[PDB]
């Protein structure tokens, strides 16, 4: 109200309204789902178009051979944060000959987002990210909020109507975690999860975007007729 | 962090007034009375040592300050603002003059340097004006004795005699009746003590009054002998005893 | 953050005026009147000190008329402290020009430089403008005798006769009435003092309430002399012109 | 440094500071530009509220940027000096690095770029100035006339006016200027320029300034008497 | 005085066929009259069907290869996984080398 | 007042949303992508008849294989074009090849959100970036001041955009010829323009693989206008 | 009014309302505690299980500084992480120059000055965390608690977050019933109990217990996480006491 | 470059400057004009290190031309020479000084007098009736000392200049490929196309 | 009304942010007292440990700035420690640069100048503390100098600070009105501490245990604080006469 003019101002109840408004931009964004087993991790994203003449905005970004994310909210902010991740993954490789741990990548994103919430002049990031990866401790899935909060999960979803997919994953928890050594069945579970967040529209060939990473699988993105198999 | 106040805090209002300068002048008005009188062979500056507590040692607080051996200063308004101005005024006398020309600046030019500092606080970013008016008395070879007033705006005027602060209006009237161009230094000191008594409520003695002069050279206060051209400072602060002696002939 | 307390000194009004420049001009309208009159054989500068006291040391005092170099002088209207900042800058520019080209700076070039500095404070920096209007009286071998004025906007113009400060409307009408092109310095001196005598807010115009200066080729042969009038000399010219 | 964003968008999609800068231009004295078949003429209003002025030394309204290009303006006078100075520096800088003088179009593009930069830079306000830039490109006999404004947009004009009561003189030019046959001579071009100012000026005395620019760096400013002869001839034809 | 350069010896050879290409190099690494290693690889697969070898001062050679491999990675990121053509890689390497025109990579390079 | 990079309660940047309003006031620009090329057309909208209309440059060359049309505060576009041209030529210097249309567009869009308290405000202009490369063929992008860019088969920006976009919705198909696209841009421009469309107040351009980016002559466009009038009178 | 809109502005009370509003964010957070024992310190924290999808034992909250200091906090988690990142820089530069690891009191002031610095200007926001931290140095065990204002003191026991009152009451009993002191292993058991008892204020969602400790005898003065059998033993002891 | 001469006569200044430019052991050009017009009535010839000469000359030219436009007025030869001297005196203590020696020949329209200034790369300025840089003075000054009068005509100045060039061509080891001669007077600057 | 938020003048010529910083000074509800002996300067302050969970040894508002200088603070502890750290740094720098120990009054002036800057520059807020510096100066002898948020400072014969400063001040005033000397005429510092405590008891009208007080003593060449047991010995002597 009087305490939402900038990010440097607490409300009387201890709330940061600019951060909460940035969180709101994620809810307006298109749905994206994340889930993993012990061998693989999968991203599934519903892409959004401007109209019938327009393309479908890309949702998934690669960060390294073993890591990448999906976005929901301001796409340019996802480009800035993904570019930062690319550099940090790359710094780890060039200096230490070491693939960057997914957990440490989350800690770096948290700290970068936090600086924008405590300083005058700047603004919080207006995007939520789902990071998947495979490192020395196996498969991982992270949820990033621009408040700075990063959370390691078995599965999750962000964007508009994401609550439907999240409930499904909460039921399916014991099933999909056990899908080891079977990439196609893990993607199926992700496609079935994101389907719980659809209304009016359905999953078409240029609508759906899927990514996967695993034990002997580099981070690869599937679009176009490559996802027709899963429709 | 960083000082993000890079904009002026003093600005012209629709009526053409610079509010912060006017308000600074109001702070000066509330301050304790101080005065200055110029004689033929000297200058005298004086003020009241308004002690905040009787437990406080008022000798440790110096309202009248030496700027150069031949220049002294006194104020009315905010004491801390005055203290830092004296520090800057002493330093600028060296950096912008003595280190260049090998001698102390004349009164008018040191005043000009102090004025410049106060003007900049009136225009520079993220600062308020100084809440003081200064009375600077001094002597130099080619201008003789002089007395200047400096205001929060940075304006400065030369005076034969004047007063600033609490009872300035009454004190300036008192000085207009008593001043002439034939006054000797002792006569000016006498008039200063008379004028200052009117604005003081409580005790009026050497311990509650601070008074200094710009007069003859003091070779006894130089600290060394052997150089004929160095004859000692013209600035001298009167002692508690020296004031009381002149209060019996009052 | 800090934005909350920013006055924003360098913005346009909806009418396309600069607020702070307009308010600074309002400030200057309360300042003591200063007059400049240009003649064929010299220039006059006359100015009124503001409500003085009997205890003010006049002979060592300077609030209105300042020397920029041997050929150029200025009359001030507004904040004296602001004016001295600018005056010292102008003195330096004149010396820089002299060091570079080994010739005295042309009057207009000095005026433009100061006017450009004033302009800067109206367009960038977020600082308040200088509350000063100048009258420049000078001589060079290109245009001869010249009068200029500059104000807080950084705009400057040339004049045959001009006033700044208080009662300029009344003062400009009186100058426009009695001024002629073939006029001489002694006549211009009389016009300047007569104009101040009629526009002054004081009861009477006396020597202690005036600063006066002339720039004359009345210097022995082809050269120019600046004369800042002493208190006694102002008192004499007041009697000569028949004001006291 | 002072970084405050002064020129910003409003809910309706307007940058008010840029629009208020145009109001400063509206206040400024009238300036007009007319290009003939082999010349361009720049006319400028001088407000007669200021007499006792020294016209020898008073800043003239038309400024030479180079020997072959000129610039006139309407708006804040102090602001215009900054644009002129920058333009003059760029003109010599171009001659120095490329060995050709600037084209009128290039010089205009630079000045307009400076004006634009001041509409989206922190801590600064827009120039309260619109300019008319005229001249002839090196080794070219085709006349050039351009206009700029505080927003930074620029364009070429067969004839154009800016400043106070520019709406009226533009009205005059739109009905009097024929594109198929522009003022064939210098006389006809100057006559049409003076006529257009006489719709707005008041007295045709020292209120009208005229500057004629011809090809190959041939630039001259007309005197009072020369202009006065145009003023005389125009009204004597009008009495009919 | 500190000498930032050294000589690790070695020799490399590239030959272009009609529809193939070879890049060969010995595996000996040396300083002065001593052998450091009898098998220290010198020719590298840099991705996108490109092979590179920077012969001369090994530290500068390793650094250049490392930076080009990195340049290939960022070419994919920035240009939608487009394959870096051999002519484009060559021009990119020119600019990598000329960054140090006044403190060079002391290597003769072949791709 | 309030921050320049402030979020609204709905999760949108105030300044970005306001710049979009300035673009709605701009003159109409239309792009149509086909397999024979991409056509770019604009409304010149001269404010007066004395303004020499051929000096209105709202269609611009970035490279031989990339063109660009603009709508809104067109003065803001100059630095964007300058950056685009530099990026295009610089990539050719570093990699001895043409730069991808998408990569060029992305480089332009990277400037968009570089504002705060960098430039003091977002750009007040939208761009239609049309071009051709070997990987993705003929492409048309819409570059906004939000930093977002969408690819389009056909797109209209400016004051008559939503009316034109509805028309482009019905008219566009994947088998359009270049000649058909040219007439289509002229048809829709004529529909949304205030003044009557002719060769002096409207401009056409195209980008083909063979000839690259070309702005059309007024004589060439005039014939396409006459061809349009006759084919509309034909039924 | 308007005194609460800007940081570093004194109200007519002499209060900095922006700091007091930061405390509200701390009070909103999960419960965290600290217990000073005979030859060391024990830290424990309540981790709310928002969903079944949270991977157990993965979202670690307690952080180590250097190798001998433990830090835990309640409130805005990112703010706490930022403070620990600074803490680590401070501890590194101390050791770099002076060789010895940073003493706990010395470390406490480094954080204290940094947090206090964020109450001096309107261009920064105060920290939305209260931090409990400590460890073992040459002079023995130390426990500290640091508020948004920059205020900190030494403690026998400390608690913050939504269930701080409940926790404090439990800590006060231990101080009274053990004047001679508490062992490191006892302190771990008690820490588990207190977090379980303090969970009544966050009883809607179930939680995950996380404990760490530095002890001269049990961990050689190094910070370690309580894991496996010792953690389960503490959970069992805690569950027995609530029933 | 090599030889630059200057002579001030009654009503004009005459500057003579060699035409040769040498790279290594080869003469690349034999028609080079080692001069720049600073203003309509001011000419500057130059000689020194390769590159620096032209860069400096053109930099000065740009500054004087900028001044001319700003003030709509031509600076006096004296004023221009003082500006040039300052730039060189500034330059000599720079990281990399400009190694250029100049002669400035100008006609002062105010005083109706020709003026010749000689300035070396250190910023050493002198007004002279005739001047030279490098070794040129060693051969020529004896002739100029003997034959020079201040009331000489332009034609007599050219004849004395021919005698100087002939002496240079006889006793200098280097072939400087003749000289380009230019005259600076009240009517401006012009080149003598046959010399 | 933004003249109340930052340090600029109000129409009355007042700085409200400075005045409100003075009010923050009493937020701790602690009273301090300083007196001078022949060879020593004693400072005492109330100690209040309201929470049983606190380590009482770490609760302190008395600071050892240098070997010779001690400082007691009236105000919130974050600002107190801010001032303490700065004073320590300044005292150390002074010794390094000028080759002798920083005098008590010089440090007071320096800290006062820093405080003045916060009253003039907008971006810096005043510290809500009153700093009382004590030493036995090698030139001036026993010394008490006190700094406040206005940038004001002055020397004292004795002084008091806190919510009930006026009661303590008058009590001390009345004693020095009797004795007619500027100090406590006593040889040992132990008896000067006993005087300080006795007169605080009389002025406040409260009894003190060993844990209710905090004492600092300055002698020639060192300043030190007393332990609880040292204070107990002091309290026993007071009760036994
Ligand atoms: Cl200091």
């Amino acid at each position: 109200n009087n305490y939402d003019g900038d990010t440097v101002t607490f409300s009387p109840t201890g709330r940061l309204f600019q951060v909460e408004y940035a969180l709101e931009a994620i809810k307006q964004g298109s749905v994206t789902v994340g889930l993993r087993s012990n061998t693989h991790a999968v991203l599934v994203a519903l892409k959004r178009n401007a109209d019938e003449l327009s393309s479908y905005q890309k949702k998934i970004i690669k960060c390294d051979e073993h890591m990448g994310l999906s976005l929901a909210g301001l796409a340019p902010d996802a480009r800035v944060l993904s570019n930062y991740l690319r550099q940090q993954c790359n710094y780890s490789s060039l200096v230490f000959n070491r693939k960057l741990a997914v957990e440490r990548a989350g800690h770096l994103l948290c700290d970068k987002a936090q600086k924008n919430t405590q300083s005058y002049g700047g603004r919080p990031y207006g995007v939520g990210l789902l990071i998947i990866g495979y490192d020395k401790s196996g498969a991982h899935l992270l949820e990033f909020q621009p408040s700075g909060n990063v959370t390691e999960l078995y599965g999750t979803a962000i964007g508009a109507r994401s609550q439907g997919a999240k409930t499904y994953l909460e039921r399916t928890l014991d099933t999909f975690i056990k899908i080891d050594g079977n990439p196609d069945e893990l993607i199926k579970a992700g496609v079935e999860a994101i389907s719980q967040s659809l209304r009016d529209e359905s999953l078409t060939v240029d609508n759906l975007s899927i990514a996967i990473v695993g034990k002997d699988t580099p981070f690869t993105i599937y679009d176009g007729e490559a996802v027709a198999k899963y429709i | 962090m960083t000082d993000r106040y890079s904009f002026s805090l003093t600005t012209f209002s629709p009526s053409g007034k610079l509010g912060q300068i006017d308000y600074a002048l109001t702070a000066v008005k509330q301050g304790v009375t101080s005065l200055g009188i110029k004689a033929t062979n000297g200058v005298v500056i004086a003020t009241e040592k308004k002690s905040s507590s009787p437990l406080a040692m008022s000798e440790t607080l110096s309202k009248v300050s030496l700027l150069t051996p031949d220049i002294g200063a006194v104020y009315s308004g905010m004491g801390p603002d005055y203290r830092v101005l004296v520090d800057k005024s002493r330093k600028v006398a060296h950096t912008s003059y003595k280190r260049i020309y090998g001698e102390y600046p004349p009164t008018k030019l040191l005043v000009s340097e102090v004025a410049k500092i106060m003007q900049e606080a009136t225009q520079s970013g993220g600062v308020r004006p100084f809440g003081v008016s200064l009375l600077i008395a001094g002597h130099d070879e080619f201008n003789g004795f002089s007395l200047y007033q400096v205001d929060p705006s940075g304006s400065y005027f030369p005076w034969k005699a004047t007063a600033i602060g609490k009872g300035s209006v009454a004190a300036k009237t008192f000085l207009e009746k008593r001043w002439n161009d034939e006054l000797e230094l002792e006569d000016a000191i006498h008039i200063a003590l008379l004028t200052l008594k009117e604005s003081v409520e409580g005790e009026f003695n050497g311990d509650t009054i601070e008074l200094a002069i710009i007069g003859d050279e003091n070779p006894d206060l130089l600290g060394y002998t052997g150089i004929p051209t160095d004859k000692g400072p013209r600035f001298r602060k009167l002692t508690s005893q020296e004031i009381n002696d002149r209060l019996e002939a009052l | 953050g800090s934005r909350r307390y920013d006055s924003r000194t360098t913005i346009f009004s909806p009418e396309g005026r600069l607020y702070q420049v307009e308010y600074a001009l309002e400030s200057i309208s309360h300042a003591g009147t200063a007059i400049g009159i240009m003649a064929s054989d010299g220039i006059v500068l006359a100015a009124e000190r503001k409500v003085t006291s009997t205890l003010l040391e006049q002979d060592t005092s300077t609030e209105k008329l300042y020397k920029l170099n041997d050929k150029i002088a200025v009359a001030v209207a507004g904040l004296t402290a602001d004016a001295e900042i600018l005056i010292n800058t102008a003195r330096i520019h004149a010396q820089n020009y002299l060091k570079t080209y080994n010739e005295d700076i042309p009057v207009e070039i000095l005026v433009r430089r100061l006017s450009d500095i004033k302009q800067g404070y109206t367009q960038h920096g977020g600082l308040r403008p200088f509350g000063v209007s100048f009258i420049y009286a000078g001589y060079d071998d290109r245009y001869g005798y010249q009068l200029y004025t500059s104000n807080p906007s950084g705009n400057y113009t040339g004049w045959k006769a001009i006033s700044v400060g208080a009662n300029t409307s009344a003062a400009q009408t009186l100058l426009q009435m009695d001024y002629k092109d073939d006029m001489k310095v002694d006549d211009a001196i009389e016009l300047a003092l007569k104009t101040l005598s009629k526009t002054t807010d004081s009861s009477a115009l006396t020597y202690d309430r005036l600063e006066f200066a002339t720039i004359r080729k009345g210097a022995n042969d082809g050269e120019v002399y600046q004369k800042i009038f002493k208190p006694q000399e102002i008192k004499d010219i007041l009697v000569k012109t028949g004001i006291t | 440094g002072y970084d405050r964003a002064l020129s910003i968008f409003s809910p309706d999609g307007h940058i008010f500071q840029v629009e208020y800068a145009l109001e400063a231009v509206k206040r400024g004295t009238c300036a007009v530009g007319v290009k003939g078949k082999n010349c361009v003429v720049l006319g400028c209003e001088r407000r007669s509220t200021l007499k006792l002025q020294d016209t020898r030394i008073t800043p003239s309204k038309v400024s030479k940027i180079d020997s072959h290009v000129v610039l006139s303006f309407s708006g804040l006078n102090a602001d215009s000096r900054i644009l002129i100075e920058k333009a003059r520096v760029e003109a010599q800088s171009h001659r120095l690095t490329l060995e050709d003088p600037v084209t009128v179009e290039y010089l205009t593009r630079y000045v307009a770029g400076v004006q634009q930069r001041y509409t989206q830079s922190g801590g600064v306000r827009p120039f309260g100035v619109s300019t008319l830039i005229a001249g002839f490109d090196p080794r070219d006999d085709e006349p050039k006339l351009y206009q700029t404004e505080p927003s930074g947009i620029y364009s070429s004009w067969s004839a154009q006016t800016i400043g106070r009561n520019s709406k009226t003189v533009r009205e005059f030019l739109e009905k009097n200027y024929d594109r198929k046959e522009p003022p064939a001579t210098v006389e006809e071009c100057v006559k049409l320029t003076v006529r257009s100012l006489l719709e707005v000026v008041q007295t045709g005395a020292k209120n009208i300034e005229i500057t004629v620019v011809k090809p190959d760096s041939d630039i001259v400013a007309l005197s009072s008497e020369e202009i006065n002869q145009y003023v005389t001839q125009i009204e004597q034809e009008k009495q009919e | 005085q500190f000498n930032p350069y050294g000589d690790n010896g070695g020799t490399i050879l590239g030959i272009a066929g009609e529809d193939f290409a070879v890049l060969a190099g010995d595996t000996r690494n040396i300083t002065d009259y001593s052998i450091n290693s009898r098998y220290e690889p010198k020719v590298f697969d840099c991705g996108d069907n490109i092979v590179m070898s920077a012969n001369g001062f090994a530290a500068d050679g390793d650094a250049l290869v490392k930076r080009f491999k990195n340049s290939v990675k960022w070419y994919h990121f920035d240009h939608n996984d487009k394959k870096l053509s051999i002519n484009s890689a060559a021009r990119n390497i020119q600019h990598l080398l000329y960054s140090r025109r006044f403190f060079p990579y002391y290597v003769y390079n072949i791709i | 007042d309030r921050g320049v990079s402030t979020f609204s309660p709905e999760g949108r940047l105030f300044q970005v949303e306001y710049s979009l309003e300035a673009i709605k006031l701009g003159s109409t620009a239309i792009g149509i992508a086909t397999k024979e090329g991409v056509v770019l057309g604009v409304e010149k909208r001269a404010t007066s008849p004395l303004l020499e209309s051929d000096s209105i440059e709202k269609i611009v060359e970035i490279d031989r294989h990339i063109g660009c049309a603009m709508s809104g505060l067109t003065a803001d576009a100059r630095s964007m074009i300058e950056h685009a041209r530099t990026a295009a030529v610089t990539h050719n210097l570093y990699y001895d090849e043409d730069i991808n249309v998408e990569s060029l567009t992305q480089s332009v869009c990277d400037l968009a959100l570089r504002f705060g308290e960098l430039m003091s405000r977002p750009f007040g202009v939208a761009l239609l970036i049309a071009g051709h490369d070997a990987d993705d063929g003929y492409q048309l992008f819409h570059a906004e001041p939000s930093g977002t860019f969408y690819r389009y088969n056909a797109k209209a920006i400016g004051s008559g955009s939503e009316g034109a976009q509805a028309e482009l919705l019905n008219e566009w198909h994947s088998s359009l010829t270049l000649k058909e696209a040219e007439l289509l841009v002229l048809k829709i421009l004529k529909q949304v323009m205030e003044e009557k469309l002719d060769e002096n107040n409207a401009q056409l351009s195209c980008i083909t693989k063979q000839d690259g980016f070309k702005i059309y002559d007024n004589e060439k466009t005039a014939e396409l206008i006459k061809e349009l009038k006759e084919k509309e009178a034909a039924e | 009014t308007g005194y609460d809109l800007s940081n570093s502005v004194f109200s007519p009370d002499g209060r900095n309302f922006q700091v007091e509003y930061a405390v509200k964010a701390v009070e909103n957070g999960t419960t965290s505690i600290g217990i000073k024992c005979n030859d060391g310190v024990v830290f424990a924290v309540e981790k709310l299980i928002t969903s079944k999808l949270l991977v157990p034992q993965k979202n670690v909250k307690i952080q180590v500084v250097d190798r001998h200091i433990g830090c835990v906090y309640s409130g805005l988690i990112p703010d706490g992480r930022h403070l620990v990142n600074r803490g680590r820089e401070e501890a590194a530069s101390f050791k770099k120059l002076y060789k010895t690891p940073i003493p706990i009191p010395a470390f406490a002031d480094r954080l204290g000055q940094y947090v206090q610095a964020h109450t001096l200007y309107n261009s920064v926001r105060p920290f939305g965390v209260s931090t409990i931290f400590g460890g073992v140095d040459k002079n023995g065990a130390h426990l500290y608690m640091l508020e948004p204002s920059g205020s900190y003191w030494g403690y026998k026991g400390a608690a913050t977050g939504k269930g701080r009152q409940s926790a404090k009451a439990e800590l006060e009993k231990l101080v009274d019933h053990h004047p001679e002191g508490l062992s490191a292993r006892e302190a771990v058991k008690q820490a588990a109990k207190i977090i379980y008892l303090a969970h009544e204020d966050n009883k809607e969602k179930d939680f995950e217990l996380e404990i760490s400790w530095c002890s001269l005898s049990e961990t050689n003065g190094l910070h370690k996480f309580v894991k496996g059998d010792l953690l389960q033993e503490a959970i069992d002891f805690a569950q027995k006491e609530i029933n | 470059m090599d030889i630059i001469l200057g002579i001030r006569v009654q009503d004009s200044v005459i500057l003579a400057s060699s035409k040769a430019v040498t790279r290594g052991i080869s003469v690349l050009k034999d028609s080079d004009d080692k001069t720049r017009q600073l203003s309509p009535h001011t000419l500057m010839s130059f000689a020194g290190e390769a590159g620096d000469t032209v860069q400096f000359a053109e930099y000065i030219q740009a500054n004087i031309q900028l001044y001319s436009i700003r003030e709509d007025y031509e600076l006096s030869p004296q004023a221009v020479s003082s500006f040039v001297r300052q730039e060189l005196a500034k330059s000599i203590r720079s990281r990399r000084p400009y190694q250029v020696n100049v002669l400035i020949g100008g006609y002062d329209k105010k005083k109706n007098k020709p003026e010749l200034y000689q300035i070396d790369y250190l910023g050493t300025k002198v007004e002279l009736p005739y001047g030279a840089h490098g070794y040129s003075g060693f051969y020529t000054f004896s002739l100029l000392d003997h034959h020079y009068r201040p009331d000489m005509t332009t034609e007599e100045g050219l004849d004395l200049l021919k005698l100087c060039v002939q002496e240079l061509e006889k006793r200098m080891p280097m072939d400087f490929k003749g000289v380009i001669v230019k005259i600076v007077d009240k009517d401006g600057i012009r080149q003598v196309d046959d010399f | 009304g933004y003249d109340r938020h930052i340090t600029i003048f109000s129409p009355e010529g007042r700085l409200y942010q400075v005045e409100y910083a003075f009010k923050a000074t009493n937020q701790t509800n602690i009273n301090s007292l300083a007196v001078r002996g022949k060879d020593c300067t004693v400072v005492i302050s109330q100690k209040k440990v309201p929470d049983k969970l606190l380590d009482p040894t770490t609760v302190s508002y008395i600071f050892c700035i240098s070997r010779t200088i001690g400082m007691v603070v009236n105000g919130p502890i974050p600002d107190a420690r801010n001032a303490a750290l700065r004073a320590k740094a300044e005292a150390a720098e002074f010794r390094y640069k000028y080759g002798y120990d920083m005098p008590c009054d010089v440090l007071a002036k320096r800290m006062a100048n820093l405080s003045q800057i916060y009253t003039q520059r907008a971006y810096m807020r005043p510290l809500g503390v009153i700093l009382t510096f004590v030493s036995v100066d090698e030139e001036l002898g026993p010394s008490i100098y006190k700094t406040d948020p206005a940038g004001y400072y002055v020397g004292y014969k004795a002084t008091a600070t806190g919510p009930k400063q006026q009661e303590i001040t008058t009590n001390l005033e009345n004693h020095f009105k009797k004795s007619k000397i500027d100090h406590i005429n006593e040889e040992s510092w132990e008896k000067v501490v006993e005087f300080a405590i006795t007169h605080m008891i009389d002025a406040l009208g409260t009894e003190f245990s060993k844990n209710d007080l905090e004492v600092g003593v300055a002698t020639k060449d060192k300043f030190f604080t007393l332990s609880a047991e040292n204070i107990e010995e002091r309290l026993v002597a007071i009760a036994e006469q």
